[PDB]
């Protein structure tokens, strides 16, 4: 089941978690270096490093012959702000170490035997350092984007997290050249372009260079040295209102097929996990301009293409390959292959690509139920899978409705004395579900009517509360509240 | 999280001024607080909520007598980054650690 130069599986959870925790951080201090690159006694002093000439430049008028020459001004201004910045910043340090780069879990490890010592940063030594211009190339270009935030452009903070490789289950990450590593950035960033309505990429300190990205971008690593600490995996942007969104897509050109294997967020509660730490840190409601990049983000995403390996076609978020197609599952009518995949080699085969949404997901009888669906009268199942059970789709189907509860509160309930309840569709008209391992006992106390509530199954069938006419609700809301005493 | 206020100022300054420290500042943290596990894989909004509150140079050690305590139990014959997840498991106690080592 397992290679035999794997690392154990304990080990192999181990380092998820240790992935997470690293991540978090990370993105935690990005947050929080966002708000002092916000800083009111910086911004009062890079200001005055922006002549006014390129101020303007910065904040063009609208062309109404032809907006490509306004987008053409504010490109013309920051490579403006680019060079002065280049004259600003006197003293650019080396990383101590590897800096914010990825480290291996060798290191990780040792880190303890071959102790650090650090030198304590505070927020006013960073402020120090930008208002001087001295510092590594991270601070560099934290502080051009509070220069261009003085001059009020929407400018982000983007940062490309580096936790250590949790998808590398070698028992021995090791290693090695500093130039390899330093050869793409960690930190840069990104200014809203109001005529274009596209997020224009900018990095003044490393590749020196502005790049509008549309399909390939210059600041994703390349190459097998310089991705060895450098794994473009989660590329998070801070903006002026603390928004905190995350932005791979943009860089990653093989987002859907190489990135998302190596993000946490490649299953279903690591997808959930982390949109949860995002949340936590987005400080601020949607707007018009994150409408415009989530279409961009879309048009990524039907422009990524069919990826050229079977590896990669396995477990897709929007392509399956024909083989991969559940046995409980079905091409919809009037759809075929999205394309194809050739399996190098001599006796090399072709394969027939699909896109998931042009497959149907087929259930039996029961299987519907649980899903809150009972077959319509005339209804005829779309195929039948041995063990025999008959799968049909979601057209024969119609939405289950359950009786309503009586005048006293009656619930009509199985054999058992039970009422399912797989769906909020499944709560009787008149009732209401209380969740809570304490409901079923605060419920029999009361002596009141009610009905426990069967909400899955182990392989068996698991009570999680209770269903209860709508104005019994209170009664058992208080008697729940004050369980101590029953 | 049962975070001891020493613990919780560190990873602060850990976290906004002194990222590079996060390894064996996290390796440290993990392996004396075996609940953190839990508590950031289902509610890690909360984790980053207290970092968001929380608020010339620095090194992350072992207590003086954790230190020898797991170095003691290394002599046994054990690999240090086992002997150190056990200790501080079995509440840093150096016989109910060994028993784990050899037995468990």
């Amino acid at each position: 089941r397992t290679s035999r130069n794997v690392c154990s599986n304990e080990e192999r959870k181990r380092r998820k978690y240790f992935h997470m925790l690293y991540l978090v951080c990370l993105m935690v201090h990005g947050f929080i270096r966002n708000e002092w690159i916000n800083s009111k006694r910086l911004s009062r002093k890079l200001s005055n490093l922006v002549p006014e000439k390129v101020f303007e430049l910065l904040h063009p008028q609208k062309d109404e012959e032809l907006p490509l020459r306004s987008t053409r001004k504010l490109l013309d201004g920051l490579k403006k702000c680019m060079e002065l910045w280049q004259k600003h910043w006197k003293i650019t340090k080396k990383y101590d170490n590897e800096g914010l780069y990825m480290r291996t879990w060798k290191e990780i490890e040792m880190s303890a035997n071959n102790k650090r010592k650090f030198k304590t940063l505070k927020r006013s030594d960073f402020l120090r350092a930008v208002s001087k211009g001295h510092g590594d190339p991270d601070i560099s270009v934290q502080g051009f984007v509070a220069m261009l935030r003085a001059c009020n452009v929407n400018a982000r903070l983007i940062m490309s997290c580096q936790p250590p490789d949790f998808t590398n289950m070698k028992i021995d990450t090791s290693l090695n050249a500093y130039k390899d590593m330093v050869k793409y950035p960690i930190f840069w960033c990104e200014v809203w372009d109001k005529f274009s309505k596209k997020w224009i990429t900018v990095d003044p300190v490393n590749l020196k260079t502005i790049e509008q990205v549309r399909l390939h971008s210059k600041l994703a690593p390349k190459g097998v040295a310089c991705c060895e600490r450098n794994m473009l995996r989660y590329v998070i942007a801070y903006d002026r209102k603390y928004g905190c969104r995350d932005v791979t897509r943009r860089y990653a050109q093989w987002m859907n097929s190489k990135v998302r294997k190596r993000r946490i967020t490649k299953d279903d509660f690591g997808e959930k996990w982390f949109r949860k730490v995002i949340t936590a840190l987005h400080h601020r409601k949607r707007t018009k301009i994150d409408d415009y990049e989530d279409q961009y983000f879309f048009q990524r995403d039907e422009s990524e293409g069919i990826p050229d390996s079977v590896q990669d076609l396995k477990n897709h978020p929007y392509y399956v390959l024909e083989q991969d197609i559940k046995q409980t599952q079905i091409v919809k009518p009037g759809c075929k292959e999205c394309g194809y995949l050739k399996v190098h080699g001599k006796v090399g085969k072709v394969l027939k690509v699909y896109a998931k949404r042009d497959i149907a997901d087929l259930k039996s009888a029961r299987q519907w139920y649980m899903n809150g669906r009972i077959l319509k009268t005339g209804s005829r199942c779309k195929k039948v899978i041995k063990r025999d059970e008959r799968l049909y789709s979601f057209e024969d189907t119609e939405l289950y409705i359950p009786p309503l509860a009586s005048a006293s509160g009656e619930i009509t309930k199985n054999t058992f004395g039970n009422i399912e309840v797989f769906a909020p569709t499944m709560i009787p008209g008149n009732c209401c579900l209380v969740e809570n391992p304490v409901a079923i006992k605060a419920a029999r106390f009361l002596g009141v009517e009610f009905a426990p509530a069967v909400t899955s199954f182990k392989f068996k069938p698991v009570l999680s509360g209770i269903v209860v006419a709508k104005w019994l609700r209170e009664a058992i809301e208080t008697a729940i509240d004050g369980i101590e005493f029953i | 999280i049962g975070l001891t206020v020493e613990d919780l100022l560190s990873l602060r300054q850990v976290v906004s001024g002194n990222p590079e420290a996060l390894a064996p500042l996290l390796e440290n943290i993990s392996a004396r607080y075996p609940q953190l596990r839990e508590h950031i894989m289902a509610n890690p909004e909360v984790f980053v909520s207290m970092l968001l509150e929380a608020v010339g140079s620095f090194q992350v050690d072992y207590t003086p007598e954790d230190d020898q305590a797991i170095s003691r139990l290394c002599e046994l014959g054990f690999e240090r980054d086992l002997v150190i997840q056990v200790y501080f498991a079995c509440d840093k106690n150096e016989e109910a650690a060994a028993n784990i080592l050899f037995s468990d």
